[PDB]
């Protein structure tokens, strides 16, 4: 496969008037590991982030195109995004490419500029949107995460709950995984602060 | 994925299912595969999640614009047409099975068309994986000009036979109900499955993560 | 056998109180030709066991031999033990996986159906030794088309009369032919219950094609 | 011809000071089709024995035939029964011996051993075993052990006391688990059956799971 | 998988880590990858876990004979011989064996690599698996054949912790034995987040 | 197969490659370079495919060099690793992709100094210490083992050297020779080489 | 697939079979496999559902077109034309297997071929698609000069009913059409209209 | 190739083509498909003309040997059975497809045939080869019961005709054979003797 | 690749051979001896897949001694090598081949010194000078300008360094190391080992 080249586990989760968003740290060529601090969460916006996994050169090349594109929109419409319009962008680029895909799966991890309402989505290779209400995850360890996150999350969680279920997710998700894990970074998402937080994980 | 349409005295019913798949694993449990086309048409979609949204999004824009040209309702042939012009230009590579209902001047027109830019016009059809499913219970169960609570039962039972037979399909039954007077759009219809209750309280806990660094940003409002 | 050549479509069983019931059409195809059109693909063991294949017509018959010879051979010894149906259900399974083993498959899929000590008995075997039991039964195509309908009937009604599991039989044939292109109009109809096995010979479905005036 | 094909169902087995828990799925399919709704996966062979057996089902049922046969004739040449490490040993054996066509199943053995503690031992489908405390297998497998590595075994928990696990936890612990895989596994639902070893013998439990 | 044994002046050392994968999966992180043959011999384990184990257990079978008719231990020499020889059989049909063979004999120290391919190599300082590589640049720039036993344990720790650091299918404890003229015993089992916490 | 290294330092960037270049089993060179001059104190070393090598390597120096003389300063190391991941980037789904696997190394008198990993992919990396080829497999650890951030220029070329060493001891190519060069506030500086006799 | 056409003295007539199969699985059971490209003219499609329609629109736009432009009444053997250019064209794209029936004032009733490759042949009866296989020598046998209107009705409902019962992919209704200079007539025979024969039993 | 088989009250009509091809070139044409087996029961041989002929003469030996043994005239399910064993244990090996028809004093006048796979299976008619697709629906549409030795003669004549016009495997020669009680009566059409069907002409 | 190498002298035989044992990248191995006894004045030089060099080496050595126990006498060179290549042809089209390249080198009182070459397709020839592997290709020319056939076992030895330099100047492969014997009417002696620091 592909995808599973460069490794690599994101992860998104909803909370009461809050949003995290979650990564893992390695960069790593198949099975030796080169640095533990590459970056797969951008900054999108002041409380909108989006994060790729998926094939590390996809990663950055996606990420600087949706860059170019956002601050055109910002430019010329005088206001700051909307999560949803930013999905629709995103899953846009994407489809342009259709029979020669970037490999990379986004997900996006909001609060809306104005009602400042929580909003999570995830991609697929192609540009299918998801838009849930718990949870949405996305890497080479898709299935572990989805087993933490469907036994751990629960609804109306503080921002101090959520930073706890999201990084016990996380955490023993890319414990099981061999090419994810280096390190875990989370960012919590709330309508006066970001809180970014790096865990304590295994680094084998 | 099963979708499904009946034409009854006074129109069309339109069913779905809400389960969406990445292989083997649920990736979407509330999935909407019951999309707009105008005022009084809708689509449901089937294949490639991708080519399904962009081709009915794409479709619907252009009867947009030719219902605004026009000044009059749009019909069902005109989408027909498009919509299988389109698909056989890319010679199946665009992934689409749709069912096409609507209700225009010259009545109810209920349409099959599948990727290659083939088209059947037929008084009930079935589409995805539990198809054959559901067309079992049309072929058991079908009358031709039934009443709007007879053909939402019966488009119920066909969605619901998918459900339970196919494993790409599952979670809740979506419905359309298109007639000259009215539209009705049914989400959720009726909810086959749950999920079962929590039985433990897994120590959510403050002080049980291990932090390294710390880094807080205020947000100006 | 490595490629099939003369083939049946689908088997149908389902189990009411005091008995059971299978169903299969009589044709055999060539392909897409429908070459032989009155063979039969239902097979009486013994008093309380008949069998039903789907699949290649001379590894049926080769199963038929041998089955027949088994019960031959353990009605002359004359003890008072006779085979119940789980058991030529055991030896069938160990057959086919054996013949998997080998590499050299016998291409069908079975349905055994029988009534012994005041219990019915529903069984299917696979090509591969995949083995089990269950109210309803379908083969091939039938699987799709017709297990759907006999098992939203079992789930609100789990006990059945003869006469409702023949009238449901006979609406999910009447669904093949409507559905399965390697279908056929004529289908014989076995039943099992503590009189024996009994074979409804050529019957053939009401077909309505009144939609057929609704193209336009 | 392929000799192969997925059955699907998903297996569990967590180990007590005096019990063994084992569970599976009853679900029986093929490509996206339902054979069966109600297949357990879980068989008895001592009276402080249980295995589980998820992949392709022929070899389940000849795996099955074959191991109760070798207890019979182990108790005819020994004059005991075997014990759970024995059981152990014996199936990597017979899975090695098909090293070149081999059986397509995943082993679970749940059990007591001879201080009567419970004893889980896990096998891969060519014979390699180990004695574990939990493990999941099957279809949902990777769904499952991240949750028991978390609530089992205490990882990446920080000062958390490390009380000793009761069957009425395991209990509660395992119907979850089995709620939350039903939810995003295909392959898996339809009915959770539970075996629990105990010195005073084996007891089961039926619980129901969503059936799409 | 990463394996490590060397030989000094007080013995033999034989160092492995615990992580045993299925594809990307993680299947076990307590798996265990030395076999003891006798209480004077070791193996290692590295390749396919169900080869490696039937094989080694085979050949402490045949040396557990060997001992009741010749009433004399066998030796390192011998022991990879037999290995060797029984190996050479399933050339070709797909065997996956990377195995050090240690102990202690009338000659002294012993330490053989045998490999399913065919090799059969006597040396001083071996490593087996995919993380060897990242292990052999450690005990290359350590290695003394005058070590201390405590220094020797430290660089065959390092060298496990930088392996399992580099390479993606290493990982879990670092187990170590330290073979004598009395026999071997069990050193330590110590996890890499805990070796972490001591070379950080 | 080609070596490169590269340590980087408090205020210097220490950059080493091999001097082999071969066809099928003959060394026809033994005094190869491998690093190219982008500017006053930035190197960029390839190695990878024939031709494609040299090719990008120049394409890359001489669109450096225009900007220098279009702007009257020079390009950062940063913006010239991000010109040089883009261009590969986009030539990669083309016809014409280049198989070239690169290090560069830059001093920034804002930024300091500065070393980037970059792949075949063209996924760009920063990193304190680096290697390509498969001597890297043999050479990382070593570095991991002994590499603090405060290290001296002196020290940095005893940890080249040992790795080095563990190339002539274990790896099965010969490599007999390695050119090194540092990179500080006063720019480029040739080192002597590294030969094993 | 079974597709035929008949030529009387003042028409023709077409008959074909309603089935449309993905493999062995019957989607459409009551399909139209006649179009009409013009008042007169029609086609009976074969192979390609997809490829046929595409060609047969395209057609009957073209048609339409030469049509008003001429201010007459077209040729059938304009459109057999039309249609053997199209699939001599893409002959490497297409599957598609087209008879072309009609009447016209000049040449009265004509039956034109054009199988898959693009070539272009008038025959007095034409038969196609994979149940054409069975009934080939017993059109041969039952074909005679000078067949009015019902005995071409009758020839053609029995040469596809014996098609339909050896065929896995011909199946369903027959659908007839007549076309003389009066205009189209269109039947559907079912159930027991279809004709019957005795199958051997021992 | 063509093989036909037709039984009629007191004995059995088969017929064969007399062409063998070496891809398109005409190796023989005038063979002799048509087997004596024994005495009353023959056999019409199709596929591999090697593997039918080793199975022919194989099958020839064995019954000899037990009608010998048995003092008694073989049955003709007999040969059909030895034909079925032969046949389904080298399926894998063997391209052969026969009919088997005969007449013995128990059952009368009988015709098997013995597919490709190794099955077997009672007709009141048979036909096989490559040829016999063309005429199932003139063998559907024509055969009746209680038909005579010379109308049977006649029906698969003409079949055997009409199969040979539109099959490029099948040609030559019309080989008949009739068995009854009294014993077996061997025909050749040639030229003028095989029926004509007029070709339809623009 | 491994190197074997062959002179052949008035009164004389000197063979040498590469100590290297590899796995993949890493060199396991820098002492490896790839030189087998068959009896007082005969030597065997295996090269090849991995298993088969020890097996049919060792299996070819136990034949020969078991002559000698049997016979009270030695088997001759020239025999050695025609059981040898019997041998090795007869498994040549079994369903186990032997992958093996060989040299032998041996002396008879009555015949005097012998070197025999053998491919993996068990052909035999008897040649002055014979080489194997990779670095043959580099070293032959050397033989053929040269050699004379009365060539002193000191000059021998000087062109057998003169071969081995070329190897370490033209060759990819690192060979540091030589293992050198010589057979004579007093039987194998073993020579000093050339080196390359
Ligand atoms: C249904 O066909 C299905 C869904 O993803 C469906 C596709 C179109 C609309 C959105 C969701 N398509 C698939 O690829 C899987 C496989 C089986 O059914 C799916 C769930
Ligand atoms: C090691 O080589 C490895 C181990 O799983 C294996 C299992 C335990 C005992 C023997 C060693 N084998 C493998 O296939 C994976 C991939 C590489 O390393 C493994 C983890
Ligand atoms: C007929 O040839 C057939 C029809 O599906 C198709 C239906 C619409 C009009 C054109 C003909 N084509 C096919 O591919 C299938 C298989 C064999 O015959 C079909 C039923
Ligand atoms: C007939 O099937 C055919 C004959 O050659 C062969 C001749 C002898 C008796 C058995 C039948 N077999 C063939 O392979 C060719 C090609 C098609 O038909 C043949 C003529």
């Amino acid at each position: 496969s592909i995808m599973s080249y460069n490794g690599g586990a994101v992860m998104a989760m909803k909370g009461k008037n809050c949003v995290a968003i979650a990564a893992d740290r390695r960069f790593g060529i198949q099975a030796q590991m080169v640095t533990t601090d590459f970056q797969k969460i951008f900054p999108m916006g002041d409380r909108l982030y989006i994060g790729l996994a998926g094939l590390a050169t996809d990663v950055q090349t996606v990420a600087q195109r949706l860059k170019f594109r956002l601050n055109l929109y910002e430019l010329k419409e005088g206001r700051q995004i909307k999560p949803y319009t930013l999905m629709s962008m995103v899953a846009n680029l994407l489809y342009e490419k259709r029979f020669g895909p970037y490999y990379t799966e986004p997900v996006i991890a909001g609060l809306d500029p104005k009602t400042f309402k929580p909003f999570i989505c995830s991609l697929d290779l192609i540009g299918c949107p998801m838009v849930t209400d718990d949870f949405v995850v996305s890497g080479t360890c898709a299935e572990q995460m989805y087993g933490m996150c469907e036994s751990l999350w629960e609804p109306n969680m503080d921002p101090d709950h959520l930073f706890e279920t999201i990084s016990q997710a996380m955490l023993n998700a890319v414990d099981r995984d061999a090419v994810s894990g280096m390190g875990v970074i989370v960012h919590i998402i709330e309508k006066d602060k970001i809180t970014t937080r790096t865990l304590k994980a295994r680094m084998d | 994925t099963t979708i499904a349409g009946v034409v009854y005295k006074d129109g069309i019913v339109l069913g779905a299912d809400t389960r969406a798949t990445e292989g083997m694993v649920v990736a979407d449990k509330n999935c909407s595969k019951i999309h707009f086309i105008s005022p009084n048409i809708y689509c449901c979609g089937a294949g490639t999640a991708a080519d399904t949204d962009m081709t009915t999004q794409l479709i619907s824009s252009n009867l947009e614009l030719h219902s605004l040209s026009t000044g009059r309702l749009p019909r069902v042939v005109t989408a027909n047409r498009m919509l299988k012009q389109m698909l056989f230009r890319y010679q199946g590579y665009i992934g689409a099975a749709l069912v096409l209902g609507g209700v225009d001047v010259t009545g109810p027109h209920l349409y099959s068309i599948y990727p290659h830019g083939s088209t059947d016009k037929l008084p009930y059809v079935t589409m995805g994986s539990g198809s054959l499913a559901a067309m079992a219970v049309f072929e058991d169960k079908f009358r031709p000009d039934m009443e709007e609570e007879e053909a939402k039962n019966l488009v119920s039972e066909a969605i619901a036979a998918g459900i339970f037979n196919d494993l790409g399909s599952g979670s809740n039954i979506d419905l359309c109900v298109i007639s000259k007077n009215k539209l009705d759009f049914l989400r959720p219809y009726t909810v086959p499955n749950k999920k079962g209750t929590r039985l433990g309280r897994y120590r959510c806990e403050k002080g049980t993560t291990a932090v390294l660094t710390e880094k807080i940003t205020p947000l100006e409002i | 056998t490595q490629n099939p050549m003369v083939t049946g479509t689908s088997v149908l069983g389902v189990k009411f109180e005091g008995g059971v019931v299978i169903a299969a059409d009589m044709l055999g195809s060539y392909g897409s030709l429908a070459r032989f059109r009155n063979i039969s693909r239902i097979m009486r063991v013994n008093n309380s066991t008949m069998l039903g294949a789907s699949g290649d017509y001379a590894d049926f018959q080769y199963l038929k031999q041998v089955l027949g010879q088994m019960v031959i051979d353990e009605e002359l010894l004359g003890d008072g033990h006779s085979y119940s149906p789980r058991a030529i259900h055991s030896w069938l399974t160990r057959a086919m996986y054996s013949r998997r083993s080998k590499m050299n498959p016998l291409w069908n899929t079975m349905v055994i159906g029988g009534y012994a000590d005041g219990e019915s008995f529903l069984g299917y075997v696979d090509m591969l030794g995949v083995a089990y039991e269950a109210p309803s039964l379908a083969t091939g195509y039938g699987a799709y088309l017709a297990q759907p309908l006999l098992r939203e009937v079992l789930e609100k009604q789990p006990v059945l009369s003869q006469t409702e599991a023949r009238d449901l039989v006979e609406r999910c044939m009447r669904v093949l032919y409507y559905r399965d292109a390697r279908s056929y109009n004529r289908f014989q109809i076995a039943t099992v219950t503590e009189k024996g096995v009994e074979i409804e010979g050529p019957l053939s479905t009401e077909t309505n094609w009144d939609i057929a005036h609704m193209i336009s | 011809f392929s000799p192969y094909v997925f059955n699907g169902g998903t297996i569990l087995a967590i180990a007590g000071e005096d019990f063994a828990i084992v569970a599976s799925d009853t679900r029986l399919s093929e490509g996206f089709s339902i054979h069966t709704r109600d297949s357990p996966k879980c068989y008895k062979l001592t009276d402080k024995t249980v295995i589980g057996c998820s992949g392709f089902h022929g070899d389940c049922l000849t795996l099955t035939k074959i191991i109760e046969a070798r207890l019979k004739m182990y108790k005819h040449s020994n004059n005991k029964a075997m014990t759970t490490g024995a059981i152990a040993a014996m199936l990597s054996t017979i899975l090695y011996s098909r090293r070149f066509f081999p059986y397509y199943v995943y082993n679970i053995i749940g059990g007591l051993d001879e201080e009567g503690k419970g004893a889980v031992y896990s096998f891969d489908p060519v014979g390699s075993y180990q004695r574990d405390s939990f493990k999941a297998g099957g279809s949902a497998s990777a769904m499952l052990q991240p949750l028991l590595d978390n609530q089992v075994g205490f990882k990446n928990m920080q000062n958390v006391e490390h009380v000793p696990l009761s069957l009425d936890r395991a209990m509660r612990l395992v119907k979850d688990v089995f709620i939350s895989a039903a939810e995003r596994d295909v392959y898996t639902g339809d009915a959770l059956r539970i075996c629990i070893v105990t010195k005073e013998g084996i007891r089961e439990e039926t619980v129901s799971l969503r059936k799409d | 998988t990463t394996t490590l044994a060397f030989k000094f002046r007080h013995g033999v050392i034989v160092a492995a880590d615990s992580r045993a994968t299925a594809g990307a999966y993680i299947a076990s992180q307590t798996v265990k990858k030395v076999i003891e043959i006798n209480p004077y011999l070791l193996g290692t384990m590295a390749g396919g876990a169900a080869d490696c184990s039937f094989w080694e257990r085979l050949l402490a079978r045949q040396c557990r004979i060997y001992e009741l008719r010749n009433k004399e231990r066998i030796s390192v020499a011998a022991a990879s011989k037999l290995l060797a020889n029984m190996v050479y059989q399933y050339k070709g049909m797909g065997l996956s064996m990377g195995t050090m063979i240690c102990g202690w004999d009338k000659r002294g120290p012993g330490l053989y690599y045998v490999d399913s391919e065919g090799n059969r190599i006597s040396g001083a300082t071996f490593s087996v698996g995919s993380g060897s590589v990242y292990a052999y640049g450690v005990m290359d720039r350590g290695y003394s054949y005058d070590l201390e036993v405590e220094q020797a344990y430290d660089l065959a720790r390092r060298a496990i912790y930088q392996a399992t650091y580099r390479d993606a299918y290493s990982g879990g404890a670092v187990n170590l034995y330290h073979v004598r003229e009395d026999g071997w015993i069990r050193v330590s089992s110590d996890n890499v987040a805990d070796l972490h916490e001591k070379y950080s | 197969m080609e070596y490169l290294i590269g340590i980087q330092g408090p205020d210097y960037v220490l950059v080493a490659s091999d001097r082999v270049a071969a066809s099928n089993i003959v060394q026809m060179k033994d005094d190869h370079d491998k690093m190219f001059k982008m500017s006053e104190k930035i190197l960029l070393l390839c190695v990878g495919e024939a031709g494609d090598t040299v090719q990008f390597a120049e394409y890359i120096q001489k669109n450096v060099q225009l900007y220098k003389m279009r702007n009257g300063y020079e390009l950062s190391p940063t913006a010239a690793a991000n010109f040089t991941r883009r261009n590969l980037a986009d030539c990669l789904r083309s016809r014409t992709p280049y198989h070239v696997n690169l290090l560069l190394a830059g001093y920034d008198e804002h930024e300091g100094p500065a070393l980037y990993y970059m792949d075949y992919l063209a996924a760009l990396a920063k990193a304190p210490f680096a290697a390509h080829g498969y001597g890297a497999f043999l050479t990382l650890s070593i570095l991991d083992r002994y590499y603090t951030p405060t290290i001296s220029r002196e020290r940095a070329v005893e940890l080249l050297r040992k790795c080095l060493e563990e190339l002539q001891k274990r790896f099965i190519l010969n490599l007999p020779t390695f050119s090194v060069r540092i990179i500080d506030k006063n720019g480029i500086h040739d080192l002597d080489n590294i030969s094993f006799p | 697939t079974t597709i035929m056409a008949v030529q009387f003295d003042g028409g023709v007539v077409l008959g074909a079979d309603s089935r449309t199969t993905t493999g062995s699985y019957i989607a459409n059971r009551v399909t139209d496999k006649l179009t009409p490209i013009h008042d007169r003219i029609f086609c009976c499609r074969s192979g390609s559902a997809a490829d046929t329609q595409a060609v047969a629109d395209a057609v009957t736009y073209q048609l339409g077109f030469h049509s008003i432009e001429l201010n007459e009444p077209p040729l059938v053997h304009t459109a057999a034309s039309l249609f053997k250019e199209m699939c001599y064209r893409y002959r490497e794209d297409l599957m598609a297997g087209i008879i072309i029936a009609g009447w016209d004032p000049q040449e009265g009733g004509q039956v034109y071929s054009v199988p898959m490759g693009g070539m272009m042949v008038r025959q007095s009866f034409a038969i196609g698609g994979s149940g054409s296989s069975y009934i080939y020598g017993y059109v041969d046998a039952t074909y005679r000069e000078g067949m009015t209107k019902e005995e071409c009705l009758q020839f053609t409902a029995n040469a596809l009913a014996l098609a339909m019962e050896r065929d896995g992919s011909s199946g369903g209704v027959i659908r007839l059409a007549a076309i003389a200079e009066s205009g189209v007539e269109r039947q559907v025979l079912l159930g027991d209209q279809i004709p019957k024969f005795a199958v051997a039993t021992l």
